[PDB]
């Protein structure tokens, strides 16, 4: 919550394109995350039956 | 034999923000230090295209011989070899050879 | 390798990572050492693109117990450079560190 210039400024484009900076890696990191997972299970004899 | 052998390996990094501009000119900076200091690497091209083409298509066989059916018409007797068949040899089964001069050696079984 | 990164704290000129890492070209146990005088210079500043090689290279990798001293150390190096745009990306970090970490993460969350 802090866009403070509130007006045409290049303060609010420097602002805003962080945030669009962190979110896009928070995105990419969670993307890596569900891919570099080798894990390919068996379940156990237990929990299957 | 090829099962395989595949990796995910990566995510490609599509951020097309200020990175633009700032490989651009980490770029500018190798034309400072690659084509002023040293530089010299290369490779040959067609030596493997260069033993395709002199291929055979006259493929000698002994006489345990497998054959297709569509190839018996266009398989040929060795005519500088002497030792010539008997049937008109264009269709597979067994023939006999018409043994000609002498000195006959080359016996084989397992 | 810490006094080093103390010895050289405080300079995005990016000299200093090629000072020190191609200084102790070496095995990874003593290539830990190449996220910290990296970053020591890197107090704080906004150089996200140093942020995502923050995270790209050592990401997760599931990293059977060789390396997983070196992501906690590239998440320490994560906790600085955040300190100092003055809450501009501290909200990011806290959005970012309680998601895909402890809420979706390994020996470099939960521990």
């Amino acid at each position: 919550p802090l866009v403070t210039p509130h007006t045409q400024c290049r303060l609010k484009l420097l602002k805003l394109e962080r945030i669009k900076d962190y979110l896009l890696m928070e995105e990419e990191f969670i993307r890596n995350q569900e891919q570099m997972k080798p894990l390919e299970e068996k379940q156990e004899e237990e929990r299957s039956k | 034999e090829v099962p395989k052998e595949k990796e995910k390996e990566k995510v490609s990094t599509a951020v097309l923000s200020i990175t633009a501009k700032a490989k651009k000119k980490e770029k500018e900076k190798e034309k400072k230090e690659e084509e002023k200091m040293e530089v010299d690497e290369a490779e040959k091209k067609e030596e493997k295209e260069k033993k395709k083409e002199p291929e055979p298509n006259f493929q000698l066989l002994d006489n345990p011989a497998r054959v297709m059916p569509a190839q018996l018409k266009v398989l040929t007797m060795p005519e500088t070899c002497r030792y010539q068949p008997f049937k008109p040899l264009s269709i597979g089964g067994i023939i006999i050879l018409k043994d000609t001069s002498e000195d006959i050696e080359e016996l084989v079984e397992p | 390798p810490l006094g080093l990164g103390l010895n050289h704290l405080g300079k995005g000129e990016a000299i200093e990572a090629i000072l020190a890492a191609l200084e102790v070209v070496s095995e990874p146990f003593r290539s830990f050492a190449n996220t910290l005088v990296d970053v020591c210079a890197y107090a704080g500043s906004g150089n996200v693109l140093k942020v995502q090689q923050l995270l790209h290279i050592c990401s997760e990798h599931f990293d059977s117990k060789e390396k997983e001293e070196d992501k906690d150390k590239k998440e320490k190096k994560d906790k600085d450079k955040k300190e100092a745009p003055a809450d501009m990306g501290a909200h990011q970090g806290v959005a970012v560190l309680g998601i895909a970490l402890i809420a979706m993460g390994e020996e470099i969350g939960a521990e």
